[PDB]
């Protein structure tokens, strides 16, 4: 039964470990869970180089998606303060069940190189990115460099 | 201690003090009972060991229970006799008439040279023949064989159109019911088998058995296979279809035409249902009629995955199963398929992966039963928990494509998919749905059907490309639940039908309490980004009600909610993403009360 998402995770990994991801690194999972796992989003464009994500698979895997929660606090119009995100890869509309996590994630973070306010998920610094762009990025070099 | 000259009641009397007083090493004179008329008496449960009796006429007896070991009944008479039960090791019973019920009747090691059971019966328990000499003895069909020995055979062929000839012995068919078919039903006259009396006899006879096989066939009417008689036709597929009888042609030969039409009606009368389990000379043939046929592949699809998953896995077969498969998959409506990225061994090298340990491999690939261009893939345990209802489970657990394109399963119908495309899944989806009593509930709630049959449709699958959040869609949604909720907290009217209605009438707190929660959690997936609401703006209505069911809820059994961080929080969430929450309720309730849960919402959501 769930001895079935287990089994296509660990094929999921060895191929990571040979090619690799250049913008996700450092994931640890023990071998027993399985069904969650930790790691780094390090963003290489601006203002977010000068975050530990924690992707927490389910057991019916993969005929659900993947929860990719941030372990750290963020400013983002699309990540909550509980490290939420509204993600269109691992939602419900989207969902095929043949999608890989080298893709979920290429999806997530190619997010925060170019935001939307379609789908925000705080209205705290929403309409800021819409109207006053240098005072989210004036306040967002900020935010990353404190936490 | 006999002359056949006192009457039928002197030597009852003679025979039942024996039993009582057992010498063992008692005298030749002690002992003599022969050619004495013991016709119609009763002679269970004595001791009888080492009597003699070579010449009596027990006709009509009755020798039930009774022991017998070392008896000599060289020449006997037993015309409707009874001998169940009985014991015989090691007796003589030589060129003897036995024409009686011999239920578990124990022959080990006995002398049944020139014997002829003309005609006996046994109900259930067969007569036990290990060590027998049957050489020269007439053996009706039905009787196991097993351990028995019959002579080296005196004549290869036989003449008497009444006798078949197993090695040293004749089995004869005079009482035959006048039907040859009688005899050839291992499943239902498994008694009556003269296909059970050959095919174990020890493998020493295997040559006989080929002969005798070839020679069973000459008396086989097809003119009378006509009549389906499935059990018969079965019945000669499962003993003619193993060694020594794979080998000879002039057999062989007779079988293909014989067991063609037969397997074709079968492949198509169990088509889209559960296939069954059927022994090595069965299931072997039904492989043959797909290797013959490549058509049926594909009309008989589920049908023919079914087969080829018996056949992978039965030993002694397990290559040519393995390799009619790899033939099948070639197909221009499969290849596509087979190259994706996770099928098989996952090597992206399009063939099936044999070596699993626990059957959790995607190998298999099914075809709709409707031109649709649809087939999905799964795994054999995956495929067998979505053919039980009461399984936990949602029947979205694989993988389909329309048109050798992957496709996100959600956004379809699960009865339409499984009523048209395949129809196998369909009987015990639409059976754990009867079960689901979610739609009952949602038919009392509402009552106007222009929306009613509305819910209930989009139940049945997960997302739907049919919203509801337009300024007059709210329109229609806000006419309908004004009446019943309260701002956000539930009116109190409702709770009175609420707690009334066939529903929880008669419900503990504990279980009572339990169902609100479910059906709390039913609305809020209604109103998720996944279904009616959007990402961005979400039908405010149904959130509301929403609220207010897992409200009276704590107010029926609050050691259902558990934690209280949780409360505070579920609604710190569903009053101010709707879908987020939906799971996040879900997989609580799975946790905390799983057996409630599976009956209380849509087994498609689950």
């Amino acid at each position: 039964g769930s001895m079935a998402a287990s089994r296509r995770l660990m094929k999921e990994l060895e191929e990571i470990r040979k090619c690799g991801m250049k913008n996700f690194r450092n994931i640890q999972v023990d071998e027993a869970n399985l069904l969650t796992w930790q790691g780094l989003i390090v963003p290489d464009n601006p203002p977010y180089d000068k975050f530990r994500i924690e992707i927490n698979f389910p057991a019916e895997y993969p005929f659900k998606p993947p929860k990719i929660t941030f372990k750290t606090k963020i400013y983002h119009p699309n990540i909550d303060e509980k490290g939420q995100v509204c993600l269109p890869v691992i939602s419900a509309e989207n969902w095929k069940p043949a999608t890989k996590t080298d893709q979920v994630i290429q999806s997530l973070i190619a997010l925060v190189n170019d935001p939307q306010p379609e789908h925000p998920l705080r209205a705290d610094l929403a309409e800021e990115y819409s109207k006053d762009r240098k005072k989210f990025c004036k306040n967002a070099e900020e935010f990353t460099k404190k936490y | 201690q006999g002359r056949a000259c006192l009457s039928k009641a002197e030597l009852t009397a003679d025979l039942i003090w024996l039993s009582a007083n057992r010498t063992g090493e008692e005298s030749a004179e002690e002992l003599n009972y022969s050619g004495c008329d013991l016709s119609g008496l009763s002679l269970v449960g004595l001791n009888l060991s080492s009597v003699n009796f070579s010449g009596a006429v027990l006709d009509d007896t009755d020798l039930r229970m009774s022991d017998l070991s070392q008896a000599v009944l060289e020449n006997c008479s037993f015309k409707n006799s009874i001998l169940n039960e009985c014991n015989f090791c090691y007796a003589n019973l030589s060129n003897c008439i036995i024409r009686a019920l011999f239920e578990n009747s124990n022959f080990s090691n006995s002398n049944l040279k020139n014997a002829s059971f003309k005609g006996s019966s046994y109900i259930q328990y067969p007569p036990i023949l290990n060590e027998a000499d049957l050489t020269g003895a007439i053996i009706i069909p039905g009787m196991v064989l097993s351990g028995a020995i019959l002579g080296d055979v005196k004549e290869l062929f036989s003449e008497k159109s009444n006798t078949i000839n197993l090695g040293g012995c004749y089995i004869d068919l005079s009482d035959i019911q006048e039907n040859i078919l009688s005899v050839l039903d291992n499943y239902t006259k498994s008694n009556k088998s003269i296909l059970l009396t050959m095919n174990t006899s020890d493998d020493k006879y295997n040559h006989d058995k080929v002969r005798a096989a070839e020679e069973l066939i000459k008396k086989i009417s097809l003119d009378e296979l006509a009549a389906f008689r499935p059990y018969v036709k079965m019945s000669l597929a499962d003993s003619f279809s193993i060694h020594p009888y794979l080998n000879n042609a002039n057999i062989q030969q007779w079988l293909e035409p014989i067991c063609d039409d037969f397997f074709d009606t079968i492949m198509s009368w169990f088509n889209n249902s559960i296939m069954m389990y059927m022994e090595n000379g069965s299931l072997l043939q039904a492989g043959m009629y797909f290797e013959r046929h490549p058509g049926a592949m594909v009309s008989y699809n589920s049908s023919f995955i079914q087969i080829v998953m018996n056949g992978s896995r039965r030993d002694g077969m397990q290559e040519r199963f393995r390799e009619l498969y790899e033939v099948y998959l070639k197909n221009e409506k499969v290849y596509p398929v087979t190259q994706q990225s996770d099928f098989g061994l996952c090597d992206g090298s399009g063939k099936p992966d044999w070596d699993d340990d626990s059957d959790l491999a995607y190998n298999w690939v099914l075809l709709s039963s409707q031109d649709d261009g649809m087939a999905m893939m799964c795994s054999l345990s995956h495929m067998v928990d979505m053919l039980s209802p009461n399984t936990s489970t949602n029947w979205m657990s694989f993988f389909l494509y329309k048109d050798g394109e992957v496709q996100n399963t959600f956004g379809y119908s699960l009865s339409n998919l499984f009523s048209e495309s395949f129809p196998i899944f369909s009987i015990p989806y639409h059976k754990a749905f009867s079960q689901n009593f979610v739609s009952g509930i949602l038919d009392i709630l509402i009552s106007d059907n222009e929306l009613k049959e509305r819910f209930i449709e989009a139940l049945n699958s997960n997302k739907s490309d049919y919203k509801m959040i337009a300024d007059d869609q709210q329109r229609k949604l806000a006419c309908v639940w004004n009446p019943f909720l309260d701002g956000w907290e539930l009116n109190a009217q409702h709770v009175d039908m609420i707690m009334g209605s066939h529903v929880l009438k008669d419900m503990p707190l504990r279980k009572q309490a339990e169902i609100l929660f479910c059906l709390g959690g039913v609305f809020c997936k209604y109103s998720s980004s996944d279904m009616f609401g959007t990402e961005y703006d979400s039908p405010e209505i149904l959130r509301r009600y929403a609220n207010g069911l897992i409200e009276q809820a704590y107010k029926t059994d609050p050691q259902v909610f558990g934690s209280v961080y949780y409360y505070n929080d579920i609604l710190d969430r569903l009053q101010g993403c709707t879908a987020v929450l939906t799971d996040m309720l879900t997989e609580h309730a799975k946790e905390s009360f799983p057996e409630i849960f599976s009956l209380y919402y849509p087994v498609a959501w689950r």
